[PDB]
């Protein structure tokens, strides 16, 4: 959003204070700069202004008013005592050269990186550090030819200055902020075309600085700068980014879909797999087209090709190191690492239908894999291509196996974790035959950075996310059945007197807290401002990990009461954790516990038939699990296969979602804003709950049967969202795939060129 | 959007005058409240990508240059010109445009890129010469105003321009769009606006005039011109006068006198009677006396010459769409071509009854009050316009019929395969065409169709071929397209504009490897050929008749009906493969396929060197039929050969560090896999055997693939040099590379009798020439696979080279799709998809295809203007009291207080009393 | 003939008497009809425009005319007035002068 | 009158198009470029 540079607010103070005068030096005191001056792209703004002089002598009082919000009133965003004719002598020729001397230099170019990690960006005209240095508590820089109109000569260059004075008072700091105060500025002069400034933080909480011309002449010094009781005020409401619907779309290769060349001998080949027929084969494959390869597989099955035995089973990635790490003893060299998933067919040779011990089992095995082989060559840059089976949602094949999930979260892991590799997920057909492995590297090798692919018959598929409007007025026209129950289930009570509070406005009459908390907690809270519409409430205190207080859920609107028609499990924290501080007993101890409570419910719900006499049935996930985050592995592994296992029922014919939300207003925290801040400097923006819920809620009747892929409702900008963290080579879930084969003419008119 | 579009509207005596536009961003208050006038909806909307021009340019341009620029394409498009072959002709260009104001939209100073871009985008000059750059056209240039005449002295212009012999061509038309509503504003003040806004031409109901906006462009040449080039022809114009009111007494009507001038002038330029027209379309604005004046000149003019029985039938255009200011004459033209083709004349709408302004009474004039027949017959229909202005510049045209649309006299055919192109400059303008092409192949003639795309529409970025013989076919196919979906009659890309491209000749005898199920098809599948392509059976004939005589005449039984021994190591398979590549060439080359390189594998390597243009035809055929005799002592020899699921490294080795090694050798290296093995049958067997040991695949047992002996050797060396010392070698146009060597061949290794007789002194190195071609730079690389499955080896050892992940497209040409034509037109499709500019006329050649039309390019649309769209208008008050003016406010103000300043003109106007003056 | 934006000169808005004018007063196919119209001549009156070549195209378009035999006589040239100051600022702006 | 048209600056469109003018124009009135004296140029003293 665009706002008024606190700078500019500085100056426009000091201009109308000068306005009556030819006097050349000046003083403002007590000043208070209020609020932030903002403008919604596209809007006009009044402003008005104010010299109500006291009478007291030099004290004129200047105040500055910016306009009524809408059809709203005058506000105040500025005011300062004036006192003209400073009449005091100063220090003079005070050495330039001198000030950087205790301090180390700063490229600009990362002065404005941290500033925009501070939600904060500039245009030209206030990019005006040229050399920056910086020590302990202070600061000093070289400003540039602040060009403003009425600056090379007249006083407009001060707005520039005083925003250069701004940005390195900020830059010391930490968390987003703006100046609140100034106790004292004083003024003598326009400024030259090169100034040095000193800034200091020797106060508490406060700042210091001086302006100096080229030659060392006092033209101006600043008292009393305060950010701080403006750091962290609430960035929602603020950011300029509408609530929207995102989705992973699947969008077909019909142009380019020829696969090129593969790398030749630039290394070779390691190809693991649950099958070592399949390693074996590939390998085959890649011997006739002269690629150098090898075939591993699981200590679980034989030596059946001369196949590498590895000791994934074990959670352990350091015994995998080892054993790349005699292979990196017989002298081989990596291009890339290809690990193959066996689909479905587990079920089969297990016997077994167990989804989330299967997840738990694969996520264990994959990490120990990757880890293990990451920790021994990485240093090589190898390219890793990660193929699952049927785990892609939007395609043909039949329903996603929710069991595949734990390889979408690593593959999103090494995209955010370890950006400097070269990676891809591939999802095969989980019953056709897999393509030539050829197809495969030579599709890959079309990518420089990250992306997902998928295969469906002889067709390539690839992913992009994209956003579409989101009508909240069907939430508005949604009144939900008054002869119902509906279930508010596992959340905490932020989350749940928030839900509560929709489901009274949306004409709820029975509602169940389905939380562990609730029937032992203070919830008298809950109680009151749901009985502002709700007529029946009552509470459990249940154990979701528990298959018998699961029961008691189910023995609930079995009971007699108003049939149930809603149920929604709210979202819930998941522990951090990367790739790295992480190994597969960890990881599936880990899933386990997150995953156990939403899919006994859903289970339970749908084996007594709950499901499907519900109208509306939610899942919890987060918005950013779509395209990922670095350190968050199991929590994108359970938005994953939550993500899978509703589509599972769903193409069931019942009316289960996974919802993938922002963070909801209500849940950030007042005392510890940081989580918000974190996700407010990565471009992702809180949001009310209610508004959310009214968006997404009635939408289960429309169908959207397929093509609907992964799917989530949040403020974000994802420019933001991808410049945040760090990246070098593009990822084409969130980018735009490549450039392509055309350029321009001069144009008319031009008898240039 | 198109002259039917207008003929529709007409035909069915429907009207456009309606309510204001949106979206343009007018400020107008009360001031049009009731107003009625024929828009253009979606003017502010255009594609600056599809012009290459940047969109902040696009916002800066005039409406008016932007319709030109958009109408002037679909005017080529509709000659059945290619735009791009009209660039660097002498086109000249006349274009009938007005200021219209535009940059007074503003509300603001422009930003300061937009700024730079007004001077070009609004000047009236500019327009004509946006145009001729745009489109390259080298002939004259100019804009030219007369108000509402202006279309028509554009059309004079341009007939004068092609009569002198300026230019071949001319372009002539002209815009009209009310960017601002101040033209609105003031007839309506004025009150000349009919207060329904119908032009009521003609009628006894007649009120005023009514506005409206509207483009026309239409491509002019001499009909001699024409004729010799076999354009279409939509009308003939055969002669034109301007004259002008002038000034007079008033007593005598000057409009009156003035229009009995032009309208003898137009007839003694186009040196035709007036007894020979058969309709006017009128003036006929609505204006009450003026359309009175104008039918009295009819009636002293034509009105006065008549045949028995045949009144002149008059209309105006202007009654279904309004007056449409500076391109009226066009207007008028696409009305008059229209019914010149469908042989009627539409009804005038709104007529209650004809003017009493003039004399009806001589029956020699009436108003076309009800549609009337208008037959082509033995007297040639004619028509003439008039354009008329207060001003004072008239003018009239004469049309005539195009001449007789002699029929094709058109053949009966088997259903041989036709291949649809398109192609557009992104991906949806082409699913676009997709969607409005099957309205057409459901009701049009399949091969015209066809005919007609690959001709009369320019190639782009983004492309598609489609494939069938059924209309059903055809109809799958582009409703696949549409649809974004995959099916087997189609090929989807984009242009590689790279053109590096390399072409592979096979030996006979290779599909002893045992695929014969497919190399002795590929034969059969090119006798297919024979019957679906001329330039094939012509070659193939000149090859066959002119060198059969080296062998006898049963060769060219071998060469018709070809079978197992064309895949064989014998004369006659030799021969047959020699005869078959070199006629596959020749329709490759045909449909402009050209090599930038060519490598040939064993005895290919001749019809490689031939179509590097190296040999004549007949050196080829005696050096092959050599190779032919010594390659049938190598194969009726004691030897054998194999194939080994070794490299060459891991099988020289073995061979060379062993014994039971004795007189075997490689024969062979294409594909980096596996490599031929040929020499004594007993080491031979025993090094495959040994192989086997090691657990690798082998294929066996084979006949010979080198000379066992050195007596084998001067015996061919003999042979060979009497023939290669009479062969008339020349060096070749384009990179010529040799399985011998891996390499390029040399001047004197081209004459060289060893380097002929190398090819059985191996190995064979298919897979170092393979990699070579794609370290020169190779894209795209070409399969003559009737034996050996030559593109095969080619993919296997050019897919795995080198880190890049490059482009590679391997195409086989006499490949497996079921119909013989369509799997050389899906290789061809399949390159011309990638980027090469591939003749299509070979598939259309022979037959009864007829150039027919089709729609016009889709356009992808976005809003270009220089301000946002107006909120909702309910937003307007009533204005200050004069004096008291605008009240602040003042923040903190204890009671509210008021400005207001006068200028002199508005001082005036309220001090309504004066004191001593 | 180009169109010089003369008009543009007014701050206030003109009398009516005035405002009833101004069209024919600045049309630019208005230019070569007030000619015929005050001189009383009955040939075709057209007005062009091509940037600095509009004299050179009018006088090439006089000379077919009466080499084809269209008229009598034929009457060409042209004006050039900067009125307003626009074309001398943009030609200063980008320091063309 | 000509355009000179668009194409590649290197090969001086403008020049060309002066070229092809100046034939023209001496085609046109069946004068031969010998019999001429001299030429007033355009020459508005724009550097290239």
């Amino acid at each position: 959003t665009p706002v008024l540079p606190a700078g500019a607010r500085l100056e426009w103070l000091l201009a109308a204070a000068r306005h009556g005068s030819p006097d050349s030096a000046w003083t403002l005191t007590g000043i208070r700069l209020p609020g932030t001056v903002s403008a919604a792209s596209g809007t006009p703004v009044a402003l008005q202004t104010s010299r109500e002089d006291s009478g007291d002598g030099h004290r004129v009082r200047a105040f500055v008013k910016g306009p009524g919000t809408g059809g709203g009133r005058w506000a105040e965003r500025g005011g300062a005592t004036v006192v003209p004719a400073v009449t005091r002598p100063a220090p003079d020729r005070v050495d330039p050269e001198s000030l950087p001397e205790g301090l180390a230099e700063l490229d600009v170019a990362e002065v404005y990186r941290r500033l925009w990690r501070q939600g904060s960006d500039y245009a030209e005209p206030l990019r005006v550090l040229r050399r920056v240095w910086l020590g302990g508590d202070e600061a000093v820089a070289l400003v540039g030819t602040a060009d403003v109109p009425t600056g090379p000569s007249g006083w407009s260059r001060w707005a520039a200055v005083l925003e250069a004075a701004v940005q390195l008072a900020a830059l010391s700091g930490s968390g987003p902020r703006t100046p609140v105060s100034v106790d004292r500025l004083e003024v003598s002069g326009p400024p030259s075309e090169v100034v040095w400034l000193r800034v200091r933080h020797g106060a508490d909480g406060a700042a210091d600085a001086v302006v100096l011309s080229g030659e060392g002449v006092r033209l101006a010094a600043v008292q009393g700068l305060r950010l701080r009781p403006m750091a962290g005020r609430e960035p929602a409401g603020l950011a300029e980014a509408p609530l929207e619907r995102h989705e992973v779309v699947w969008h077909a290769l019909a142009e380019d879909g020829r696969p090129g060349a593969i790398g030749g001998g630039t290394g070779s080949w390691l190809v693991f797999s649950d099958d070592p027929e399949r390693a074996a084969a590939w390998c085959d494959e890649l011997a006739l087209f002269g690629v150098p390869a090898v075939a591993l597989a699981g200590e679980d099955a034989e030596g059946r090709d001369g196949t590498e035995t590895v000791p994934v089973g074990t959670g352990d990635p350091d015994v995998v190191g080892k054993t790349f790490a005699e292979l990196r003893e017989r002298g081989v060299t990596v291009a890339g690492l290809l690990v193959h998933d066996a689909g479905d067919a587990r079920e089969p040779a297990s016997g077994a239908d167990d989804p989330l011990d299967a997840a738990c089992r694969r996520g264990g095995r994959t990490l120990a894999l990757v880890r293990g082989f990451l920790q021994e060559y990485a240093e090589q840059t190898p390219r890793i291509v990660l193929c699952s089976a049927g785990a892609a949602a939007g395609l043909a094949g039949g329903p996603p196996h929710p069991a595949q999930a734990p390889l979408t979260a690593l593959f999103t892991s090494l995209v955010w974790e370890h950006p400097e590799l070269p990676c891809a997920q591939v999802d095969l057909d989980p019953a056709e035959d897999p393509p030539t492995v050829v197809s495969l590297l030579g599709q890959v090798m079309r990518l420089p950075g990250a992306g997902r692919l998928a295969v469906r018959g002889g067709r390539w598929f690839e992913a992009r996310l994209e956003r579409r409007p989101a009508p909240a007025d069907r939430g508005e026209r949604l009144a939900l059945r008054p002869d119902a129950t509906y279930l508010v289930a596992g959340g905490d009570t932020r989350h749940a007197a928030a839900a509560l509070e929709w489901l009274a406005a949306r004409g709820a009459r029975s509602v169940v807290l389905a939380g562990a908390e609730s029937e032992r907690g203070d919830l008298a809270g809950a109680r009151t401002t749901g009985h502002a519409g709700i007529e029946r409430l009552e509470h459990v205190a249940v154990d979701l990990s528990s298959a018998a207080d699961v029961a008691r859920l189910a023995e609930l609107c079995a009971d007699g009461r108003p049939p149930l028609r809603g149920v929604l499990l709210l979202p819930q924290p998941v522990a951090g954790g990367g790739l790295d501080e992480l190994d597969g007993a960890r990881f599936g101890a880990e899933l386990a516990g997150a995953l156990r409570g939403p899919v006994e419910l859903t289970r339970r719900f749908t084996d007594v038939g709950l499901t499907g006499g519900t109208d509306f049935f939610v899942l919890s996930t987060s918005v950013v699990s779509l395209p990922g985050r670095a350190g968050t592995v199991v929590g994108s592994a359970a938005d994953a296969f939550l993500t899978a296992l509703a589509r599972h029922h769903r193409q069931a014919g019942l009316p289960v979602v996974a919802a993938a939300w922002g963070p909801w207003l209500e849940s950030v925290d007042e005392s510890d804003e940081a989580p918000a801040v974190a996700f407010a400097e990565a471009g992702v923006y809180p949001a009310p709950g209610g508004e959310m819920l009214d968006a997404l809620l009635p939408l289960p009747a429309a169908g959207e049967a397929d093509g609907s892929g992964e799917a989530g409702l949040a403020r974000v900008d994802w420019d933001r969202y991808l410049t945040a963290g760090h990246r070098p080579l593009p990822y084409t879930v969130l980018e735009t795939r490549a450039s392509y084969d055309e350029e321009k003419a001069p144009g008319f008119g031009q008898n240039r060129m | 959007r198109s002259p039917e579009d207008l003929w529709d509207l007409v035909d069915s005596g429907g009207d456009a005058v309606g309510g204001l536009p949106a979206g343009r961003g007018w400020q107008a208050g009360s001031a049009l409240d009731g107003v009625n006038a024929g828009f253009i909806h979606g003017v502010e909307e255009f594609d600056p990508y599809f012009f290459g021009l940047d969109p902040v340019e696009a916002a800066a341009m005039d409406p008016q240059q932007r319709l030109l620029l958009e109408t002037t394409w679909e005017a080529f498009e509709r000659a059945g010109i290619d735009p791009v072959a009209a660039r660097g002709s002498r086109t000249a260009v006349y274009a009938g445009v007005q200021f219209g104001g535009y940059p007074l939209l503003m509300r603001e100073a422009p930003p300061p890129q937009v700024l730079d871009h007004l001077g070009l985008g609004n000047s009236v000059g500019a327009a004509s010469g946006r145009l001729a750059y745009q489109f390259g056209l080298l002939g004259g240039a100019v804009t030219v105003d007369t108000q509402c005449t202006s279309s028509i002295v554009a059309l004079h212009l341009a007939v004068k321009a092609l009569r002198n012999g300026e230019c071949a061509l001319a372009l002539a038309g002209g815009a009209c769009v009310m960017s601002l509503p101040t033209v609105l504003m003031d007839f309506h003040r004025r009150s000349l606006l009919a207060p329904d806004g119908r032009s009521k031409s003609f009628a006894a109901a007649a009120d005023g005039v009514s506005l409206a906006e509207g483009a026309g462009m239409l491509l002019l040449e001499r009909l001699s011109d024409a004729r010799r080039n076999g354009h279409p022809v939509m009308a003939v114009i055969r002669g034109t006068a301007i004259n002008q009111d002038g000034a007079t007494n008033g007593i005598i009507s000057p409009s009156g006198r003035a229009q009995e001038r032009v309208i003898r002038a137009a007839l003694a330029d186009g040196r035709v009677t007036a007894d020979s027209v058969d309709a006017v379309e009128g003036h006929g604005v609505g204006a009450t006396l003026g359309d009175g004046v104008e039918v009295t000149s009819l009636l002293s003019t034509y009105g006065q010459e008549r045949p028995a029985g045949r009144p002149l039938l008059l209309g105006s255009v202007k009654s279904n769409i309004g007056h449409t200011q500076t391109v009226g004459a066009v207007a008028g033209i696409v009305k008059l071509v229209m019914a010149l083709r469908n042989e009627r004349l539409p009804r005038t709408v709104h007529v209650d009854g004809p003017t009493p302004h003039a004399d009806w009474s001589s029956g020699t004039v009436r108003l076309l009050t009800e549609p009337e027949p208008w037959r082509r017959g033995e007297r040639v229909r004619r028509a003439g316009l008039t354009c008329l202005t207060l001003s004072g510049t008239n003018g009239h045209l004469i049309l005539e019929e195009p001449p007789a649309d002699e029929p094709a006299a058109r053949p009966a055919n088997p259903e041989r395969t036709v291949p649809l192109v398109l192609s557009a400059k992104s991906p949806t303008a082409l699913r676009e065409q997709a969607e409005r092409l099957r309205a057409t192949i459901t009701a049009a003639e399949p091969v015209d169709v066809g005919h007609s795309l690959h001709t009369t529409r320019s190639s782009f970025r983004h492309r598609a071929v489609v494939l069938g013989t059924g209309r059903e076919e055809l109809a799958a196919g582009l409703d696949a397209l549409a649809g974004d979906r995959t099916a087997d009659g189609l090929v989807r890309g984009v242009a590689r504009a790279q053109g590096q491209t390399a072409l592979l000749f096979g030996g006979a005898g290779d599909g002893t490897s045992g695929d014969r199920p497919a190399d002795a098809e590929g034969p059969r599948t090119a006798r297919g050929l024979y019957e679906a392509f001329p330039a094939f059976a012509e070659a193939l004939d000149e090859v066959t008749e002119h060198l059969a005589g080296l062998l006898g005449p049963e060769v060219r039984a071998a060469v018709r009906e070809p079978g197992p021994a064309c895949a064989e190591p014998t004369v006659v398979g030799q021969a047959v493969a020699f005869a078959l590549n070199t006629a596959l060439h020749r329709l490759l080359t045909a449909f402009a396929v050209r090599p930038d390189a060519t490598l040939g594998h064993g005895a290919g390597e001749v019809a490689a060197a031939y179509a590097a243009g190296a040999l004549s035809l007949a050196d080829g055929a005696a050096l092959v039929t050599a190779l032919g005799r010594i390659t049938e002592r190598v194969a009726t020899g004691p030897g054998a050969s194999v194939w080994v699921r070794a490299t060459e490294d891991e099988v020289r080795a073995a061979l060379s560090g062993s014994q039971e090694q004795v007189g075997a050798a490689v024969a062979a290296v294409d594909e980096p896999g596996t490599t031929v093995v040929s020499g004594d049958a007993g080491a031979v067997a025993r090094v495959a055997a040994h192989w086997r040991a090691h657990g690798r695949a082998t294929g066996a047992p084979r006949p010979a693939r080198l000379l066992l002996s050195p007596d084998d050797e001067q015996a061919a060396l003999a042979e060979l040099r009497a023939i290669v010392a009479g062969l008339a070698f020349r060096e070749p146009e384009v990179p010529l590379l040799s399985t011998v060597t891996g390499q390029p061949v040399e001047p004197a290794e081209l004459r060289s009798a060893e380097h002929w007789l190398d090819h059985l002194r191996g190995p064979t190195r298919f897979l170092d020439g393979v990699r070579r071609l794609r370290t020169d730079g190779v894209t795209r690389l070409v399969g003559l696979d009737l034996s050996g499955d030559l593109t095969g080896p080619a993919g296997r050892s050019a897919a795995g080279f080198g880190e890049p992940g490059r482009p590679l497209l391997l195409a086989s040409v006499p490949g497996g799709g079921r119909p013989p034509g369509q799997a050389l037109l899906s290789a061809l499709g399949e390159l011309h998809t990638d980027g090469v500019a591939i003749d299509w006329s070979q598939a259309f050649e022979g037959r009864g295809a007829r150039r027919v039309d089709l729609p016009t390019y889709p356009y992808q649309k976005v809003r270009c203007w220089l301000v946002p769209p107006e909120p909702q208008v309910s937003v307007v008050a009533a204005p200050p009291h004069p004096l008291l003016g605008t009240a602040l406010d003042l923040v903190d103000a204890t009671g509210q207080s008021f400005t207001q300043q006068l200028t002199p003109g508005q001082v005036a106007g309220v001090f309504g009393q004066q004191l001593y003056g």
